[PDB]
């Protein structure tokens, strides 16, 4: 079989080798059009906790008419133009009376059991029950197993849209379908064998009980938490007390006595995920209350400590949290004995690398400030600095659940410490190389000068504060406000001191307007409109005068994101400043404005009529009035 | 040996190419006009790439279009001086600030 | 006993994937080069001062 | 040295050199001598690329006599000494 | 075949030499959608038969750059005719560029 | 809400807290929702306090408040400031059909 | 899935490379819980799925004094650090036996009372 | 002195790690296939030819009591690369093996039919997976941890006793 | 009580030095093939601690670690190693992909 | 078929990657492609359906283009139909390649 | 610049008076302004001035980068020279936090331009 010439490109049965390949490796690939097929689909969204929707059980010639016309109209609904489903939603509101609610129903809930459905059907489809429970109004039994099957995953799902969307109905379906049909439907749930059933059912009996009241439904739970029969029972006829006061607020309280029936006595259960359990359903318990309650929490107070000075473990984890949430509603003779109690667990914690144990270590700490008895050089001496060091970790910044925490704890015991101390700890993280990071370390510092003021500060922290901002300015990537409230809240309080370190500041602000990614000449104008109010409290009307110009030479701006910003600076330059000696003038201002109303996009519209109207107040004179009424058209 | 060169067809096909450049619209911006007669030129050396040394008439044609398209720029502004246009204007990379023009014609052309 | 998954053929180092391989090919109609002229405008950043390298370097 | 840089081997340099050599006998000797310079001297820095670029300008140099052949009498085939 | 037979590891310091050699460019061999590529049959004919269905140009009718990977480099000539203009110094006594103020030319760049 | 009818509001005792609005529906009336001459400060309820509820807009429960909330004059000369606590509760069709849409 | 969570964000921003990456905070570590183990995996097959990422120079099994059974976290240093990096990152919520482990870098104490096991344990880990 | 410690390490397998690799349903199967495992068929399709030209192998089965009715079953082997023999009684059992038998004396896991290429050539082979009561061919006992090649008309017993065996198994070279 | 510290400081030492990794802390790390290969001579003619490598071709990794010798051979992961490499090469291609695409 | 839209998508696409003022047709043309990315599925069912059913089509509009000596011929074909003759081109392609339609002879051919 | 290996070779084996003509910039200036060429230059000296053996050591990591015989410098691409110019950015800094034992991040950014520049 001889070649005739040679081989130039590539041997040829070493391609079909290759064209091989991309069959078997394709097919796990994942290709672009197969990707975007699935993302649409709602399923991608989840973990695998909530796939288990699927897993719950769910269970002439003339009528076969309306037999189509409702699963037309359910089709128009769900897959429809929006001008037709908008009249198939009138005419089902009407109708729902005159079709079986057998016929909906049945037909209806099936739709949303799918593993098909997109987000925006689902929801047309959800909002077709609201409307329809909404009316009936007599509904039998078999229903409300379905009806809950579908609507109470909701409370679960990941979004609080959703989530809010699943209650609303539960809550019409309650006065619907009455206290004594519902409570029958619990009972068989709630005994059931499944985690992610009994979790869903928590949450839906609780809706439940807003909406009638407590009291109809407390005999429930008193059944279930004392209940010897089950375990689960008792498990989950616990949790009905979190969402039940998670819901309530405040308003649990005068409840408060009846439900604390189930807490305590099913606190002693041998099995440990009881005990966890309400130590955190009276941290709840503890919050939601707040000053008032105490006089019913002496009675738990006990159980907790000879649970905390021995299990250790996750048990030591919850026990705290109870405890440390009792402090603040302690007398100041208690609070104060037990804190010092409790901060000496912390001091042997703060090496416990568990997560579950650091989200009860930063409670306490949170609510153990406001105690009178620890004193503030007793934390800075100790508490503090292996606060800073354990806590303010990268890996703390980069998922937000925990940052709020840290930084919200931060601030609070910034009211015990100084403004100077925190501020010094502060500075490793505002210079650092991560990004999520150094946004975090912002948020505590823009926080924490609301409160305090900076007049604590010594001159070095002073100076030593704003290069860390200046910095942490000028590496930021993705366009955020916090720097920018930042730098403008550290500015107000220490204005007239800011005069030395306003020269520098301003060079920079004119060296990035030069530079061509356009993110960075956003915040290169965004932070003059900040520093404006700074500027002329320091009384420097020539400082002001090259910024204005410099802002009027690029107003001609393409990008307009930028266009927009360097006109709202220029708005805080003419306003703050005289218009007899603005510098570019006015009537050279005026007319290059009016071609600039022509552009379109909104930053620059909304920041330009602002600008406009301003010289309709301040100075009508200088642009004649046939060039007002090129504005007006 | 195989000799080579380019085909009578793909000569004029070329300089009807270039033909075009010039009254296609959008020819008067001087980088437009540049930048078209750097694809159309570097779409022809790349595809016959040897057979371009052995023929004269292709090789006249690049010294006419070349000529024609800086006559472009000259005549865009007002001149034809050579003491105005420097061939640092015409041959300096864009990131410098010139046309960047590729210049295949300066040579010599065997007679 | 345990089943091997498997590996295809030869394999590769990983280096000849991240390489960005043929990227050059995403090019616009008319862009002759495929490199600035200068890194310093592709290099996005020059001298970025490192607080925690020093310091570590330091003491 | 041009002609390394270039990637690969072409006929340009080759008739640069061909048309130079014939010219006077100066440039016999310009030749002939940096023949020597590139294969005692200058071998031991060269990537084993560029000595493909080499062997084929020295191959079309001496298949055409332009070299002649007895210059490549100063190549020696030992164990001993060889790079 | 070595590599195949020894269950060694290809090392890419090895390949790299010939990284941009080759008519289809070896490098082809490893770009990110070639797995989507070997289902793009007939491109070639595709690509000369769109003198008929479109009326711009794309003078480069006779290469897919993704299948075959791009054929030439001129980067080379761009530093050669910098250095026979005489440099960028003497480049830019015919400029504005001291205007500006700019104290190095290194970094400039144009609006695109 | 005037104009939007599937909102519902609170309509209990007004606590000595005052209600907040975001600086996108600042300068609203509660009740008419029109943007002039306001007279007296609102006033909400403590079940509309608590936690992170508190702080969100009383007109769109959604963004955080900043500003205090005014009844304007017309709706304290025919009594609509006292009837009660003047929080929307639910978010409602138009806010929601949109979300959805957009994705 | 608390870690695993994180690195997602952090690949999303483009973090790449220890400098700018939260595993920077060890440097100095190299054993790493192991946790959310099954009961019946023994300190040999805790060596089989852990040799993927790097070579371990030592492990431990944390197991009850009395019944000597797995109390289901273990303490793994591998030679080269690094391996560190990627087995907490690349192997942090796998399933094996129908539990999904958590991987986490550790600052490792010998305990005494297992001074023994140090042997038993290194003696194979020395056969290599 | 009595003990060194009462707990120690362990460095052995457990069946978590294998078992999750090798699936029947219930439980781990030894026999990863050998890489030079091919379906007949496909083998075939190498060298291309329809089924006229084709060599077909079906297992038959012949209770050993009496073979005069002709076969008990007839399983093809030409679908697969591999397959496994094992015990499915009919009277409660899981169905494990490819291949089952009615034998009370066979274990899970018995013996496994392995297709092979080697240096071209389809080649199928047998061997003992170790069951409790060993296996024969040609009524010869067999070692077991080796792959023993098949030849036209073998028969294959279940046991290393003629007294257990019930049943034969007859691997076919099938031509014409 | 400066005994007592002195004996406090080494046994932290000790633990600081049990727990660093080994090539880090001996360390300091982290063409010829062409020739000996393009030669007609050749014709003629595995851990960085010694400790125990790995056989068969193993996946790639961010590093380039070898498994054990103790490796049983199955891909078990998350999936992140793989999802890097695909980041990896993307930061890696738009700055090819920026200036190339540019137009004017 | 996603793959073999993939394909056929991207090549409808470079059309417009370049271009800068867009008249109407285009605009539509560009809002059909987005639609098959955001549906692909629904759009092979339409495609499938209409390689059944269609068998009267839209108009097809001419222009010439100029190369100074020849003037050649441009059909400008309407985008939903478009999409039907891509996805339906592509494949024909990748499966007379794949059972070996065309000999070796017949050549402006995907190898040189 | 006696601490540079061509200089110190030259100075001290010649043995008259004597002018000898270097160019300090080997070619840098094809690719360089003549402004950043110098402040290069004086990072190279001021890395050499204090540190010497320690920066000779970043100068001289890699041996597959070889100085000419015309040059001073190794000779680098341009890249290389970015990280370099850092390294050497470096040692000043350590350095300092060396002599004057101030830990380093408590300085402001200001600061360290001057102690990078004198
Ligand atoms: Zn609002
Ligand atoms: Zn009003
Ligand atoms: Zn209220």
């Amino acid at each position: 079989s001889h070649q005739l010439g040679g081989q130039y490109s590539i041997p040829q049965d070493l391609r079909e080798n290759l064209q091989k390949e991309a069959a078997r490796i394709g097919e796990n690939e994942k290709d672009v059009l197969q990707e975007k097929m699935e993302t649409r689909t709602v399923q991608n969204r989840e973990d695998s906790y909530h796939k288990r929707r699927f897993d719950m059980k769910f269970e002439l010639n003339k009528d076969e008419k309306k037999e189509r016309t409702l699963s037309m109209l359910l089709l128009k609904i769900k897959n429809g133009n929006t001008a037709s489903r908008r009249t198939s939603m009138r005419i089902l509101t009407d109708k729902a009376v005159t079709f079986g609610p057998e016929m909906i129903f049945n037909r209806l809930l099936p739709i949303l059991l799918d593993r098909s459905l997109e987000d925006q059907e689902r929801h047309l489809m959800i909002k077709t029950i609201d409307r329809v429970l909404y009316q009936l109004g007599d509904l039998t039994k078999p229903y409300v197993h379905k009806i809950l099957v579908v609507a109470a995953p909701l409370l679960i799902d990941e979004d609080p849209m959703v989530r809010s969307t699943g209650q609303e109905i539960i809550t019409n379906l309650s006065t619907v379908a009455g206290l004594k049909t519902i409570l029958t439907v619990m009972r068989p749930d709630i005994e059931n064998e499944d985690e992610y059933v009994r979790n869903v059912t928590s949450r839906a009996a609780a809706v439940v009980a807003k909406a009638l009241g407590v009291n109809q439904l407390l005999p429930f739970i008193n059944a279930a938490c004392h209940s010897r029969k089950s375990w689960k029972a008792r498990h989950t006829g616990i949790k009905i007390v979190q969402q039940i006061g998670i819901l309530l607020g405040i308003g649990v309280l005068n409840h408060l006595t009846g439900l604390m029936s189930c807490i305590k006595d099913c606190l002693m259960d041998d099995h440990v995920p009881v005990r966890i359990v309400t130590a955190h359903t009276l941290s709840t318990l503890a919050e939601n209350s707040y000053p008032y309650g105490i006089e019913v929490f002496n009675v738990v107070l006990e159980p907790l400590w000879k649970g905390i000075r021995s299990h250790r473990g996750k048990v030591l984890s919850s026990f705290l949290k109870a405890v440390g949430s009792m402090i603040p509603l302690m007398d100041p003779e208690y609070a104060g004995y037990y804190t010092t109690e409790a901060m000496r667990i912390i001091r042997r914690e703060f090496d416990s690398p568990d997560d579950e144990m650091k989200k009860t270590i930063l409670l306490v700490l949170q609510k153990c400030s406001a105690v009178e008895s620890i004193t503030p050089k007793f934390l800075r001496e100790e508490i503090a600095p292996e606060f800073f060091q354990k806590f303010w970790v990268r890996r703390v910044a980069l998922d937000r659940p925990l940052n709020k925490v840290v930084t919200y704890t931060t601030v609070t015991l910034a009211k015990k410490l100084g403004c100077s101390y925190t501020i010094d700890k502060l500075l490793t993280p505002l210079r650092d190389e991560a990004e999520p990071f150094r946004t975090m370390a912002v948020h505590a510092v823009t926080r924490t000068v609301n409160l305090l003021g900076t007049a604590d500060l010594d001159e070095r922290l002073e100076t030593r504060l704003i290069d860390a901002l200046l910095i942490a300015f000028q590496e930021q990537t993705n366009s955020d406000s916090i720097i920018f409230k930042g730098f403008g809240a550290v500015t107000v309080s220490l204005d007239i001191r800011m005069k030395p370190f306003l020269a520098p500041i301003v060079s920079t602000i004119l060296n990035h307007l030069k530079h061509k990614t356009p993110l960075v000449r956003q915040h290169a104008a965004d932070l003059c409109a900040i520093l404006i109010p700074v500027i002329k409290n320091c009384h420097e009307f020539e400082m002001l005068n090259k910024l204005n110009i410099i802002l009027y030479e690029s107003l001609g701006e393409v990008y307009p994101e930028v266009l927009g910003s360097i006109i709202n600076a220029m708005y805080c330059i003419t306003s703050v400043m005289d218009l007899d000696k603005l510098q570019p003038p006015i009537n050279q201002i005026l007319p290059t404005l009016t071609p600039i109303l022509r552009n379109k996009h909104r930053k620059v519209e909304v920041n330009t009529i602002k600008f406009v109207g301003l010289i309709g107040k301040l100075a009508p004179t200088y642009a004649p009035p046939k060039e007002w009424m090129r504005i007006c058209f | 040996k195989a000799y080579l060169k380019v085909s009578e067809e793909e000569i004029k096909k070329f300089d009807s190419r270039i033909r075009g450049i010039l009254m296609a619209s959008g020819s008067t911006t001087f980088t437009k006009v540049a930048a078209k007669w750097n694809t159309s030129l570097i779409s022809l050396f790349t595809y016959f790439r040897e057979a371009i040394v052995a023929t004269e008439p292709l090789l006249d044609i690049l010294v006419k279009g070349e000529t024609r398209i800086q006559n472009r720029v000259k005549l865009g502004l007002n001149s034809k001086m050579p003491t105005r246009f420097p061939p640092a204007v015409f041959y300096t990379p864009k990131e410098l600030g010139g046309l960047g023009m590729i210049s295949a014609s300066h040579i010599l052309i065997p007679a | 006993a345990a089943k091997r998954s498997e590996q295809p053929d030869l394999q590769y180092d990983s280096r000849f994937f991240t390489r960005g391989a043929n990227a050059s090919a995403k090019r616009h109609e008319d862009q002759v080069y495929d490199n600035p002229l200068f890194v310093q405008q592709d290099i996005e950043s020059i001298y970025k001062t490192n607080y925690e390298k020093l310091d570590e370097a330091v003491n | 040295k041009s002609s390394l840089q270039e990637s690969t081997f072409s006929k340009f340099y080759s008739i640069l050199s061909e048309r130079m050599i014939t010219f006077h006998r100066s440039w016999q000797t310009a030749y002939n001598e940096t023949f020597e310079q590139n294969y005692t001297q200058d071998i031991e820095d060269y990537e084993t690329d560029q000595l493909r670029i080499l062997g084929k300008f020295w191959g079309h140099l001496i298949s055409y006599e332009f070299l002649p052949m007895d210059c490549l009498k100063i190549i020696k085939l030992t164990e001993e000494e060889s790079c | 075949q070595e590599a195949i037979q020894q269950n060694r590891r290809l090392a890419f310091e090895e390949l790299e030499g010939s990284w941009d050699r080759g008519i289809p460019r070896i490098s082809t061999l490893f770009q990110r959608d070639r797995h989507t590529l070997a289902y793009d049959r007939g491109h070639r004919i595709r690509r000369e038969f769109k003198q008929y269905s479109l009326e711009r140009n794309s003078p480069f009718w006779w290469t897919n750059s993704h299948h075959d990977g791009k054929l030439w480099n001129l980067n080379a000539y761009r530093t050669d005719v910098i250095q026979a203009l005489g440099g960028i110094e003497t480049i830019l006594e015919h400029t504005l560029f001291k205007g500006t103020g700019f104290n190095s030319w290194e970094g400039l760049f144009w609006e695109k | 809400s005037r104009h939007q009818f599937d909102l519902i509001m609170c309509l209990k005792q007004p606590g000595v807290q005052t209600g907040l609005l975001c600086e996108k529906c600042d300068g609203k009336c509660p009740i008419c929702d029109s943007y002039v001459r306001p007279k007296r400060k609102v006033r909400v309820c403590e079940n509309c306090s608590f936690g992170k509820q508190a702080k969100n807009c009383i007109i769109c429960n959604l963004n955080v408040g900043v500003n205090d909330a005014f009844y304007c004059w017309e709706c304290c000369r025919l009594g609509k400031d006292k009837d009660g606590c003047p929080r929307i509760l639910n978010l409602g069709s138009n806010r929601l059909d949109r979300h959805f849409e957009k994705k | 899935n608390k870690i695993q969570q994180i690195n997602d964000k952090e690949l999303q921003s483009g973090i790449l490379s220890p400098h700018q990456s939260w595993h920077n905070e060890y440097k100095d570590n190299a054993y790493i819980y192991i946790g959310n183990l099954n009961r019946e995996l023994t300190e040999g097959d805790i060596l089989t799925v852990f040799s993927e990422y790097g070579v371990p120079v030592d492990v431990i099994l944390s197991r009850d004094e009395n019944t000597g059974e797995s109390q289901g976290f273990a303490y793994l240093k591998y030679e080269d650090q690094r391996s560190t990096i990627l087995a907490v990152d690349n192997l942090n919520g796998f399933k094996i036996g129908g539990r999904a482990l958590k991987i986490d870098h550790t600052f490792y104490r010998p305990k005494r009372s297992l001074q023994k096991y140090y042997e038993a344990v290194k003696e194979e880990l020395d056969r290599d | 002195k009595s003990q060194y410690i009462d707990i120690m390490p362990d460095f052995s397998p457990s069946g978590l790690l294998e078992l999750e690799s090798n699936n029947k349903e219930g439980i781990a199967l030894k026999h990863v296939e050998p890489q030079d495992a091919i379906s007949p068929d496909n083998y075939m399709d190498m060298l291309g030819l329809e089924a006229r030209d084709r060599t077909m192998y079906e297992l038959v089965i012949y209770r050993k009591n009496d073979k005069d009715k002709g076969p008990w079953k007839r399983y093809d082997l030409n679908g697969r690369s591999c397959y496994l023999v094992g015990r499915e009684l009919g009277h409660t059992e899981i169905v494990v093996a490819d291949i089952g038998i009615p034998e009370e004396t066979s274990s899970k896991q018995h013996c496994v039919i392995q297709f092979r290429n080697v240096r071209g050539i389809l080649k199928c082979y047998v061997m003992d997976l170790d069951s409790s009561n060993g296996t024969c061919l040609n009524n010869v006992v067999i070692p077991g941890a080796r792959y023993i090649e098949l030849r036209s008309g073998d028969v294959l017993t279940l046991s290393e006793f003629e007294e257990d065996n019930d049943y034969e198994l007859i691997f076919m070279n099938v031509h014409h | 009580s400066k005994y007592e510290d002195e004996k406090a400081a080494e046994r932290e030492q000790y633990l600081k030095n049990l727990n660093m990794g080994d090539v880090q802390k001996l360390g300091i790390n982290v063409t010829a093939s062409s020739l000996t290969i393009e030669d007609p001579a050749i014709t003629f003619t595995t851990s960085l601690l010694g400790r125990k490598l790995y056989d068969k071709p193993a996946p790639e990794n961010r590093f380039a670690i070898m498994p054990g010798s103790r490796w049983d051979g199955v891909h078990r992961s998350n999936g992140f190693e793989e999802k890097w490499f695909a980041k990896q090469n993307e930061i890696n291609e738009k700055k090819v992909q920026s200036y190339t695409l540019q137009e004017d | 078929d996603t793959k073999i839209l993939v394909l056929a998508l991207e090549d409808l696409k470079d059309v417009y990657a370049s271009k800068v003022r867009l008249n109407a047709s285009e605009r539509e043309e560009l809002a059909l492609i987005e639609e098959a990315y955001d549906n692909p599925h629904d759009t092979l069912n339409r495609i499938k359906k209409y390689l059944l059913t269609q068998r009267v089509f839209k108009p097809v509009d001419i222009t010439m283009m100029e190369n100074y000596q020849n003037i050649s011929p441009v059909y400008s074909v309407d985008p939903l139909e478009k999409i039907t003759d891509a996805y339906l081109d592509q494949y024909l392609w990748y499966e007379a390649d794949q059972r070996k339609l065309f000999p070796n002879w017949i050549k402006p051919s995907d190898s040189e | 610049a006696m601490s540079i290996d061509k200089l110190s070779d030259v100075v001290m084996k010649a043995t008259e008076p004597q002018m000898v003509l270097f160019n300090i910039y080997d070619d840098w200036l094809d690719r360089i302004s003549s402004y950043t060429a110098f402040s290069r230059l004086t990072l190279l000296l001021r890395a050499l001035k204090t540190n010497e053996e320690s920066a000779k050591m970043i100068l001289l990591s890699d041996p597959t980068i070889t100085i000419k015989s015309y040059h001073l410098w190794p000779s680098f691409t341009d890249e290389q020279w970015i990280t370099i110019e850092s390294q050497m950015r470096d040692l000043i800094l350590t350095e300092y936090g060396r002599k004057y034992n101030v830990n380093i991040s408590a300085l402001t950014q200001t600061e360290i331009k001057d102690i990078i520049l004198g």
